[PDB]
């Protein structure tokens, strides 16, 4: 694990994770700039993250409270950690907020992203897939 | 597997069924205000038209005929987005040209209160239409 | 802190003790009873020096002669090499001889060479005298140090000299 | 190269994307297969055909350029397919219009 | 390993489909009451814009019409004409003399009376509502006050004050307070005929 990058606030992995942090949707290309699209299936959301540069990598998806984030790596030896410094993020291993499902989403309510993918058409533009057989398209 | 599909169809249709009446209640009670239309359209295949528009409806109607973001926004409390953005503020309007990643309006693109924006007018009233047809053929089926 | 890598690979004669070199390098252990290698084992271990962690990653060639063609195979971009001969056996010292021109001649020009005398816990049956090795060694800019995987003497330390000379 | 390829099916070339980081993305679109969950999406080369499929074995597909022309396109299937069984998977044949099925009755076509 | 965001589909839908049950929404801003975003009442420092008063006027008549249909109450003394922001209210008991809500008309105009007229009729007509109501003797009590015939709003406990339906000139203290308190006695009124129209 050349890298390993996670969602936690402490840069050692804490098992902070629900379910859905390691149930998600990924799309990468070995070409075309270098870019790198991960649904993030615990906030239920699309991040980017681009080889041209971690640092300033803009997430193509929104978040409803605070969406920015400080994506900056880290090291403790065995490996590079990418702190993903989301400026308050709210999601921990339990259900601290009395609601928190299909009501938080970047306008287009669903369930997680099952599928992913980029086509371009005449533009580039992106489809989400949902397990709820339904689709929203981004451009 | 069974129960949980029980559970998921029985919410499910029962709380449609629930406000299903209310919905058809929204546009089936014109006492509150009047000159509704009750899921009846003369637009269809049809890009443009005057049967009441400029006719029968007398500024006033013509000024509550665009209220229908109104009722876009009482659809909002299951909260969920339209084809065309429904936003309500009274009784005015412009359309917007387009959005991937402009960086300033486009409602420009068809003025709704004035007749003024006509060369343009006979566009963007083709996207509430769109609006419309869909809405339409998922009550039809 | 940083950490270095390094290919290292072990070339010589059969049975003059190269897994059980490796082994008390990797494992801190010695079998008696170790098995002769067929092919290739891959090893690795950390040593620590001047805030490097270290990392070899280490190929435990099979000495037997039938496996010479493979060799290259497993020293072409390696950084580092030990080549092991038994002190009691001045014959393994001629074939070590032959695996260092090897490298001389077909290995990465910036090789760093260990030369190991090893099973020098065995000293009084010594075929091969101290002096002469290090004179071969010193000639060739190899690292030269006898070793004895079963009493452990010296291993740590041939392996932290070849640390030191590597570029890091 | 080609030898059933050639024999009734049809070809096309695949089209990548230039650099995709620079574009924030905005909700264009929205649709659905069925309420059945997605057996499997595929996206043509061939003027981006879209191909999806109903949990249930019902075949679901689009043109993304009559889309970009016409708009209706999410109100309507543009092409189905009775498989008679459950899809176990999808994948599209490469350089080709042609598209391969599997179902849960060990049955491929 | 499917149905966790299903039961959040199932719940949140179930649950925010619950929420129809009003019909314009009205926010408190500054020293105005706002419905459905429409400012209603200028403010001494600044007249603000006719035509988004006169939006607000049409909106109002609007709600009471409605309102008035679904609590039964009919008003007796009045007939209903609106027109958009330029709406109008037939009082029978000034024959439908002088019915426009809209303001302005001419620079000397400033000093005239039609909105006046519709106001003290208006008035009139929600001590009519509030009678209606009060036969029901349903959630509520008699907080609210008018000075109609002056044109007047009133509002009791801590404050006691009346401001008159009519600025004379620059709407002050007077009319903006006064549609401010109107206002509140509105959406008491809209959320005493909701639980009416409901029940
Ligand atoms: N006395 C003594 N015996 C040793 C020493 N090192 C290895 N041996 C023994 O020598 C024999 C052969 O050792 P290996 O490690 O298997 O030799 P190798 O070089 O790996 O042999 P191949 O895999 O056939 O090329 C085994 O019995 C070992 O236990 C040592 O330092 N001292
Ligand atoms: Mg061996």
């Amino acid at each position: 694990r050349r890298f390993t990058l996670w969602a936690s606030s402490a840069p050692p992995l804490s098992e902070l994770q629900p379910s859905p942090h390691s149930v998600h949707g990924i799309y990468c290309s070995p070409a075309d700039g270098n870019p790198i699209l991960l649904t993030a299936g615990s906030d239920m959301k699309i991040r980017f993250w681009d080889l041209a540069y971690p640092e300033r990598s803009y997430v193509v998806a929104g978040s409803t409270s605070s969406p920015s984030v400080s994506y900056y790596r880290k090291i403790i030896e065995g490996t590079e950690v990418v702190q993903e410094i989301q400026n308050k993020q709210k999601v921990g291993p339990s259900d601290d907020t009395p609601r928190r499902g299909p009501e938080s989403l970047p306008v287009g309510h669903h369930d997680i992203i099952t599928d992913v993918a980029t086509f371009q058409t005449t533009q580039g533009f992106i489809v989400t897939a949902s397990r709820d057989g339904i689709v929203k398209v981004w451009k | 597997t069974a129960k949980r599909e029980l559970f998921l169809k029985t919410n499910a249709q029962l709380t449609i069924r629930c406000r299903q009446l209310l919905s058809e209640l929204s546009y089936i009670y014109p006492i509150d205000l009047n000159e509704h239309k009750d899921y009846f359209v003369c637009g269809v295949k049809l890009p443009n038209s005057e049967d009441f528009q400029a006719k029968d409806d007398g500024s006033i109607a013509v000024a509550l005929g665009y209220t229908a973001h109104l009722v876009s926004m009482i659809s909002f409390f299951l909260q969920v987005p339209l084809r065309y953005p429904i936003i309500h503020k009274g009784s005015r309007s412009t359309i917007k040209d387009n959005i991937n990643d402009k960086l300033t309006e486009k409602e420009r693109e068809f003025p709704l209160y004035p007749k003024g924006g006509e060369k343009l007018q006979f566009d963007y009233g083709v996207y509430l239409l769109n609006k419309n047809i869909a809405q339409l053929r998922y009550q039809h089926g | 802190n940083k950490i270095s890598q390094f290919k290292l690979v072990l070339l010589g004669e059969s049975a003059v003790g190269k897994s059980s070199l490796v082994l008390r390098f990797v494992k801190g252990q010695f079998h008696e009873f170790q098995e002769s290698t067929i092919g290739a084992a891959f090893l690795t271990q950390t040593v620590s020096l001047d805030d490097t962690t270290v990392k070899f990653e280490i190929w435990d060639t099979a000495g037997l002669e039938r496996y010479h063609s493979l060799a290259p195979m497993y020293y072409r971009g390696a950084q580092a090499a030990i080549v092991v001969y038994d002190i009691t056996n001045e014959e393994s010292f001629a074939r070590a001889k032959n695996w260092v021109k090897e490298l001389q001649r077909q290995a990465s020009p910036n090789i760093v060479i260990a030369l190991s005398g090893n099973k020098a816990d065995l000293a009084n049956k010594r075929a091969v005298d101290f002096q002469e090795a290090q004179s071969y060694a010193d000639d060739n800019s190899l690292l030269f140090m006898e070793t004895s995987a079963k009493t452990s003497m010296n291993v740590n330390e041939i392996f932290m000299a070849i640390a030191k000379k590597l570029p890091k | 190269r080609i030898a059933k390829q050639m024999m009734e099916n049809a070809e096309w070339e695949s089209k990548p994307p230039p650099p995709g980081w620079r574009p924030k993305g905005l909700l264009v679109a929205h649709l659905h297969e069925h309420k059945s969950a997605v057996n499997r999406i595929r996206v043509s080369d061939e003027h981006s055909l879209f191909a999806t499929c109903s949990n249930d074995g019902t075949v679901k597909i689009w043109n993304s350029q009559k889309m970009e022309g016409k708009t209706t396109t999410t109100r309507s299937i543009l092409t189905y397919s009775r498989i008679g069984g459950r899809v176990k998977t999808l994948t599209f044949c490469q350089g080709s219009h042609y598209l391969a099925i599997a179902s849960d009755n060990g049955a491929v076509q | 390993e499917n149905q966790m965001r299903y039961a959040q589909t199932q719940l949140d839908k179930l649950k925010k489909t619950n929420v129809f049950n009003a019909t314009f929404h009205i926010w408190h801003s500054g020293q105005f009451g706002t419905i459905n975003n429409f400012r209603l009442g200028r403010l001494p420092s600044v007249p603000v814009e006719w035509n988004e008063i006169n939006a607000a006027w049409g909106q109002t008549v609007l709600l009471l019409h409605a309102l008035a249909n679904k609590m039964g109450l009919k008003f007796q003394r009045y007939r209903l004409v609106p027109y958009g922001n330029h709406s109008y209210l037939e009082s029978l008991t000034d024959k439908s003399k002088e019915l426009p809500l809209y303001c302005s008309g001419g620079l000397r105009f400033f000093w005239d009376n039609k909105f006046d007229h519709a106001m003290v009729a208006f008035l009139d007509c929600v001590q009519q509502f509030k009678e209606e109501v009060e036969k029901g003797e349903t959630r509520f009590c008699l907080p609210y006050r008018m000075d109609v015939e002056k044109g007047k709003i009133e509002d009791t406990g801590g404050s006691g004050g009346s401001y008159s339906i009519k600025t004379q000139f620059n709407s002050e203290e007077q009319w903006t307070k006064a549609l401010k308190f109107m206002l509140t006695n509105l959406k008491w009124g809209l959320a005493w005929v909701s639980s009416q129209f409901y029940n």
